[PDB]
Parts: C-alpha cells; structure tokens; sequence
RNA sequence: AGGAUAAGUGCAUUAUGUUUAUGUGGUGAUUUGCCCUUCUGUAGCCA
RNA sequence: CGGCCCCCUGGACGAAGACUGACGCUCAGGUGCGAAAGCGUGGGGAGCAAACAGGAUUAGAUACCCUGGUAGUCCACGCCGUAAACGAUGUCGACUUGGAGGUUGUGCCCUUGAGGCGUGGCUUCCGGAGCUAACGCGUUAAGUCGACCGCCUGGGGAGUAC
C-alpha cells in the first residue's frame, strides 16, 4: 500500500543514523568502535550525505564530551 | 504468424540482468532498470523474432550447410536437438579461432582424426614404448571432443547461426568478410550492428536460449525437406 | 555567444548523418531555410518542414543514396569577419560540379548552376564533399 | 530568521550561577523577536574526559533562533563564561526545532536516572524548571 | 541576497510601477545596494580575495547595464544616474 | 600496541587480529616520515583504486568457469 | 546518572619494499626488383 | 582549499510565481589577487631542519646514512604573483546513441544495494561516431565547429642575454 514512506529495511541496505544530529550517543555509537574512532564509510555501507555531515557532528560531539576523544581515556 | 511473438515472451520473461550496465546501442529495445538489475523492453523484440524466422524457411532452398555458434557449456546439448541432421552443422565443444578463415588447417587435422581412429580400432601404433602411443591417444581424444559434430563439412557454410555472442565475436567478424548471410540472436551486452537479421536477447536464463534453438531450427529444416525432393526434379530436365 | 549560426547549421547536418540519425531538429532563422531551399531541391538535404507560432523552428531530413550517408561533410566559407566574394565568371567548381556552392547573390539564394545561368555573383556561402 | 542549534554543560559546584544569567540572555533572544523552541534539561551526566577539570557535568540545551547579530555577543559571553565549561551550537542549514534524536533518553534522565540533589536542582532552575531573578 | 526591507524599498523607487525587479534600472540599484555594503566591508579584510571576485562581478554588471540605459531611453537614463546618486 | 578494542574474555595474551578495523590509519600509520598539510587527499585516500580490486576479485569466479578455463 | 557496555563485519610488519663504492669506442647474415603489371579478362569502365 | 564553532561575505545547485529583453563572445592595455619558500618589522617558537659541527659510508665522499642544531616553518600587514598554472584540454559558446557510478535539489516506490523510476545537477567511469604518431579523448572533447587572444618555427649555448 501507497506512502508507507521508511517502514524497515527500506531506503538502502544500510540505514542512516543522524543527518548532522550529535546529542543522543547510542546513534553516534552506532559507527564508534571499542577504541573509540569512526570506521570508514566504505566498510559500513553508509550513505554519503549522512557521513559528510557526521564529520562535523562527531567533532561536535567529542569536543562536548559525548564520546571519548582519545585513546588514553579508557 | 502471431505463434512466433507468443514464443519470444514465454523465452524472454528471465529479462536478463548483466547488473545495470548493459550497452547504449542496445537501447531502443530497454526499459530502464528496476533496483540496479537491468530490465529489458520485449514488446519491440517480438517482430524481429517472426521476421528472422520468415527469413530462415526462404533460406533452406539456398543451403547446404549451417553452422551453430555461440555455444557454451549450458547450451551445447540444446545445438545437438537443434542441428538434427548433416545439412547442419554445429561446434558445441567451444568453436576455435580462425575454424572459417583457416578451415583449411581445421580439414587437414579431420584427416588425422578418421586415419587415427581407423588406426586405434585396428590396434596399430600401440607398440614400442606407452608413451608414443599415449601421446596420440590423448590428442585423438582432444580432436574427437572438439570435431565430432562438425568432422564432414567440405567448405565454408552457407549462413551463420548465433545463439550468443558474448565470447564467440570473432566467428561473426571473419563470417562477414567470407560474404556470409549472417542469422543473430545477441545478448544484452552486444551490439545490434552490422548483421543481416538481428534478435535482441539475453544470455541469461537456460529456460530462454533452449526456446530461441527449437524455434531457429524448423523454418531451415522442414524448408529443407521439401527442398531435396524438389531438386530431382529440376535437375531431371537437363538429363531428358 | 552565438556568433556564427550557420556554422551551427551545418555542424547539427553533420552530427546529423555521421552519427546515422534520421532527422535533426532546431530554432529557424530566413537564412537557415534559404539554404536549405537549394539543399532539399538539389536533394543535399532531403526535405524540410518549418512551424512554431511563437518562434520559428525548422525539422530537416539528411542526405543518404541506400539510407546511410555518401556526403562527408558540409562547410561554411564566408563566415563572420572574413566574408568571401565571388563574381559571375569566378563562381566556385565543387568536386567537377558533382557539388553544390550554395551562392547568395542580389536576387536571393540559388545554387552555383542557377547563379551561373543568370550571370550574377556574390557571396559563396557553404560548399559540400 | 536564521536557527542556531546550542546545547552546553556547566560545573556542578559553580551551578547555582546560570539561573540569573540565563533571564537575561533569553530577554536578549526574544527582546530581538527570536524564539526559544524548546529549551531541554538533560540533569547531571558524567562527563568521559574531564573538560576544565572534575569528571562530571550539568546538561542543557536551549534550542534557539536569535538574529544574527545578538547570537555574536551572546557567543562570545557564554564562552568566557566561567559558569560554562563548553558549548557548541550547530549550523542554520537544514536545521531541526523539533522531532529530538534523544527525547526518550531526556526523559528517562527527568524521571529516574538523575541526581535528586541540590546542585542538580540549580541545573532544572537554568533548565526547563526556569526559577528566575525579577528584572 | 539582500535584506527583505531594501529590497522592497528598491521595488517601490526603482524600474517600472509593474514593481518588478528584472528591469536595468532595478538591477542597476540591487547590484549597487550590493557593491555599497561590500565597499564598508573593503576598508579591511584587504586579501579577501575569492570574495572580490564578486565585487568585480558586480561593478563590471553596473557598467553594462548603465551603457545599455543610454543606448536605450536618454529619460530613463538621466533619471536613474540622479536618483540612485551612483559615483562621486 | 595490545589494540583497544577489548578482547572477549580477559588474557595475557592479546587477540590482535580480531581486535583492529581502522587503527593506525593516518595518524600513526606514515610513523618518522616528513608530515605534510592537504597531501593526504592524494596521498592516502585510494578508496576508489581498492574498489576495482573488490570488484574483480568478485567478478572471476564465475567468468572463470563461463571462459571454461576451470 | 553507560543515553559510550568484547559489537557496528573488527582484515592483510594496517599498502608504501626495510644494507652494500665503480669499470672507454665502432663492428653481422644478398637482386640490378624501375619506376612497370594491363577498356574482351568482363553486362568495356562509370554516376 | 581539511579540527570544531560564530561574525563579515563570495560562488555554485534546485523550484514556483514573475520580470527586463542580445543588456551578447573574446580580449592589446589594465587593476586586483600566492601552493611553497623568498621577503621588511612587530608578535610567536613545541617539534623538525638548509647551514654549521662531528660521526657513519668508501674508486675518495659535498651525494648516500645518522646524530647534535640555527635561521626558516606560525600569525598580521606589505613587494615583483614563482614552478609541473593540468583530463600531460587557451577561453567561452553552440551542436552529438547513451548507460551507469561518485553524489545532490525534489515528486513518487514494497520510500526494499552510496538502490529504482520522474525531472533537474555537477562530477566521473564505460564504450559507439569522429580525431590522434601513440598513450589518450569521447556528449564537460583531445568529435562536429564557432569566434577572439596569447604563442612556436631544430638541438646545444639560453628561458639566459638585451
């Protein structure tokens, strides 16, 4: 049926997480290995708009202290 | 009649895929893609098919000889059905370069082959040591595999029969400069061009290729049939 | 920009029967059509239709003998700046006349025969190959 | 006009601060026609790297659109304010006032997962709990 | 980009009382209101150069339309260059 | 040079395979080498050279098997 | 108070190769091919 | 041109309502403006380094290779804008089968690959016509041409001299 419009599994295989939000964690986390940096965009399968804007909101986020910044700081 | 446009589309319901390449001179006979599978356009494929067929039964009184190329591992068994007899000829073990241009080379090793095999039955170079012997049974076996279908065509045949072009370009190629009337069924990355009739296809599918060689076949053959009789009986006048 | 449009002209001709395509379309000019008058009866083109009210736009059909073409090229001689004269007794041979000099004299544009026969010169406009 | 997404976390000790300052920076924002469109206090959350030292910091975003003009003093205040141990606030393109990515887990922090204590409290009085100085 | 409140202003005074903002007289005036501002700007900020660019674009605009104005109407033109008060 | 990423069940040896994905990576990676402002954008980022070799290393199983030389 | 949790495919001294001084010049396998190859070889050639 | 953010401001891409109507192309002269270091003074110096010392190397070692280590690198204004100033295209403009990627306005999809279709986008791979000596280009040309400017006429010596 017609303008179900992001049900699940629908618009690309990999979903986007944010756009350019930083304020919730767990959607930053989502990207965010255990040694607390971002895998590379090609590996996720992620959408580029998404991420280009994610480079800004990630920066963001860890000048906020969101998200550790460093990996001293385990 | 309407049957051959019937038969096209129970064939050509696979649509092909190829992913979403395809080839831009193709493109009046292709419907824009569905989720990065091409998709092929069948309503403007099914007058070509009819046609082609029409062609083939007029054909049949010209011949002697077809030859069936394109073929591949899934599709050599649907040539042999197609062929039926030795008017028509087909490689189905994979055609070799230059088999036309050179045919000459290719006559020559089919006079080893019905020497060397009247020769093994006979038990004949066995002797001596199991080397000499072995290095031509091998080749007899590589030869008997590639020639079988093929081994008692006396001259470059009459039409040309593709079913796929995707390897086999270079059959169409030296065909053409011979002066061949050229018969093709090409696939979704092939190019229309330069052929004599043309059906546009795709190579995907062994549902689909199997129905485009059962329908090739019937026009040139039972054209043929009828053709044999017939020519006697033109021939008689002379001799009267 | 746009500053010959008769170079334009025959450059969409040319794509036109190189690339195998059966008609070329474009904005319409009296000049464009005054060509193409001596091309369509000398069958250098093989005809042409012009409509649109608002602006003019001409649809033309390319030369061929089978179906596919067995003219090379179409060139402009006088263009902008360098402007090319011919007299009456000096007007062009083009492939030992097998060609066409299409000729804009005084009393409109003809072909290199019709000045010829009228003994007019002027401006030789665009010759074929 | 144009929309400046600020969110900033402040000091435990040095809390009880903000609650005078945010009545005047708010009479700024809509005493030049902008609007403050939801104005979210996240409670005390633990900082993961310690930002001007003490592991722990007060959580609040404002969400504002001012003009161009006030938003530059009003920056420039907040940063060397002593109060404040970061901001950062967001660019205009595409922005969003509504539909949080995090508006369960502001609840969440409201209703269960806070302090309950006086410092805490301050942190509500600069939030959206705005207690606030006569002008 | 011009200010809401200008542009209006500019509508009002300038080109036709069509209140259109395609004619020379118009963009000559929204052009200017543009090169004004940038030239307070352009008392500092002295290697602000892919902005200048634009400043360029600008005047070399003004001065063509201006030339167009006075091969078109002499009315519109010895109004325009007196009523937007244009060089020194 | 354990890796960060936490290994599952804590050992004296760490895992350091099953541990890294994007460490080093530009950072540590060019280590005693002369460092350069915006060359990394030519330098480094060869995400479009590696995509081909994804794609070809894909791409022969199945034309081996159609060329008929498996 | 972690809304950050052994995950996000998590994979290759994390490409980048990691020590060792120099040494002159030229040299080989055959036409005179004749400047020429064809309007009865043929529906003469040709548009 | 690369941390992230605000102020000042350019240039580009989409879309409706709507407007003026060749106001166009190119450009001798021209004013304006730097990758990098060079460069005058102020501010600044953590690290690395030409030089300079010494080691190591060895047909001998200024190159090779290492350690110490300064000006330099960094910011602000200011001075001639230098080179490898590029798709290994002068500029812009008009025309020429397309498909798909990278990635973006936006209508629509089970909003079912950085996905599709509808209708625009740059930017790019692939290959058909044409073009090249060859690589290469290919609809953003190095095709089909169009105008105007800059500039070449064997090497060395000299990109200096004048």
């Amino acid at each position: 049926a017609r303008y179900f419009r992001r049900r699940k599994f629908c618009r690309f295989t990999a979903e986007g997480v944010q756009e350019i939000d930083y304020k919730d964690i767990a959607t930053l986390k989502n990207y965010i290995t255990e040694s607390g940096k971002i895998v590379p965009s090609r590996i996720t399968g992620t959408r580029a708009k998404y991420q280009r804007q994610l480079a800004r909101a990630i920066k963001r986020a860890r000048y906020l202290s969101l998200l550790p910044y460093t990996d001293r700081h385990q | 009649a309407t049957v051959s446009m019937r038969d096209m589309l129970k064939a050509g319901v696979h649509f092909g895929h190829q992913t979403r390449y395809w080839n831009p001179k193709m493109k009046p006979f292709i419907f824009g893609a569905r989720n990065k599978v091409h998709i092929i356009n069948l309503e403007k494929t099914v007058p070509m098919f009819n046609e082609a067929l029409a062609e083939l039964n007029k054909i049949a009184s010209r011949k002697g000889k077809i030859l069936f190329v394109g073929t591949k591992r899934a599709a050599s068994e649907a040539v042999k059905d197609a062929a039926l007899s030795c008017d028509q000829f087909f490689v189905n073990h994979r055609w070799l370069g230059g088999m036309l241009t050179n045919w000459k080379t290719v006559r020559q090793s089919i006079k080893r082959l019905k020497d060397l095999e009247t020769q093994s039955q006979d038990g004949t170079f066995d002797k001596l040591t199991k080397k000499e012997a072995l290095m031509r049974t091998r080749e007899l076996e590589k030869l008997e595999n590639s020639l079988g279908g093929i081994k008692d065509m006396g001259g470059l045949p009459d039409a040309l029969f593709v079913i796929d072009a995707d390897h086999e370009h270079i059959a169409i190629k030296e065909a053409n400069n011979l002066g061949i009337p050229v018969f093709a069924i090409v696939d979704t990355n092939s190019d229309p061009d330069g052929v004599d009739f043309v059906i546009p296809g795709n190579d995907d599918a062994i549902r689909a290729v199997t129905l485009y060689l059962g329908a090739v076949a019937a026009t040139v053959r039972e054209g043929r049939s009828q053709d044999l009789a017939s020519q006697a009986e033109e021939s008689f006048v002379e001799a009267e | 920009s746009m500053q010959d449009p008769i170079a334009d002209m025959l450059t969409r001709i040319r794509n036109g029967q190189a690339a195998n395509k059966a008609a070329v379309t474009m904005p319409s000019s009296k000049l464009k059509v005054a060509i193409a008058n001596v091309l369509k009866e000398e069958g250098f083109i093989e005809d042409f239709k012009v409509e649109g009210d608002t602006k003019p736009e001409l649809e033309l059909t390319l030369k061929y003998f089978q179906g596919k073409a067995v003219v090379e090229s179409i060139q402009r001689v006088s263009r902008p700046g360098l402007r090319i004269y011919k007299r009456k007794d000096e007007l062009p041979k083009v492939m030992a006349g097998l060609g066409i000099a299409v000729v804009s004299t005084s009393k409109g544009v003809m072909t290199d025969r019709a000045a010829r026969q009228a003994g007019l010169g002027g401006e030789i406009i665009c010759y074929v190959a | 006009m144009r929309h400046y997404e600020i969110v900033f976390m402040v000091h435990p000790d040095q809390s009880e601060q903000v609650p005078g300052m945010i009545e005047r920076y708010t009479a700024a924002i809509t005493g030049a026609e902008g609007k403050i469109h939801r104005l979210e206090d996240w409670g005390r959350r633990q900082l993961a790297y310690p930002i001007n030292k003490l592991h722990k910091a007060h959580y609040v975003l404002m969400n504002v659109e001012a003009p161009q003009e006030v938003i530059d003093e009003l920056e420039t205040t907040f940063r060397f304010n002593d109060a404040v141990i970061r901001s950062m606030v967001m660019r205009t393109k595409h922005a969003v006032t509504e539909a949080s990515p995090m508006v369960k887990a502001k609840d969440e922090r409201r209703e269960r997962r806070d302090d309950f204590a006086n410092e805490t409290a301050d942190d509500a009085e600069a939030g959206d709990s705005e207690e606030e100085e006569e002008e | 980009s011009l200010s809401t409140e200008a542009t209006a202003k500019i509508v009002s005074e300038f080109g036709r009382d069509a209140n259109d903002t395609g004619s020379t007289e118009v963009q000559v005036a929204l052009l200017t209101a543009q090169i004004n501002h940038l030239q307070g700007h352009f008392a500092e900020h002295k290697k602000d150069h892919h902005s200048r660019r634009g400043l360029l674009r600008m005047v070399s605009q003004r001065r063509k339309l201006l030339d167009y104005l006075k091969r078109k109407d002499v009315a519109r033109y010895t109004r325009l260059i007196e009523r937007l008060g244009l060089r020194r | 040079p354990v890796i960060k990423v936490r290994e599952n069940e804590p050992f004296d040896v760490a895992l350091r395979r099953f541990k890294r994905s994007c460490e080093k990576a530009g950072v540590l990676a060019e280590v005693r080498r002369r460092e350069f402002y915006e060359k990394p954008t030519t330098e480094r980022k060869r995400a479009k050279a590696s995509a081909v070799k994804r794609h070809a290393k894909k791409l022969a199983r199945e034309n081996a098997r159609r060329t008929r030389l498996y």
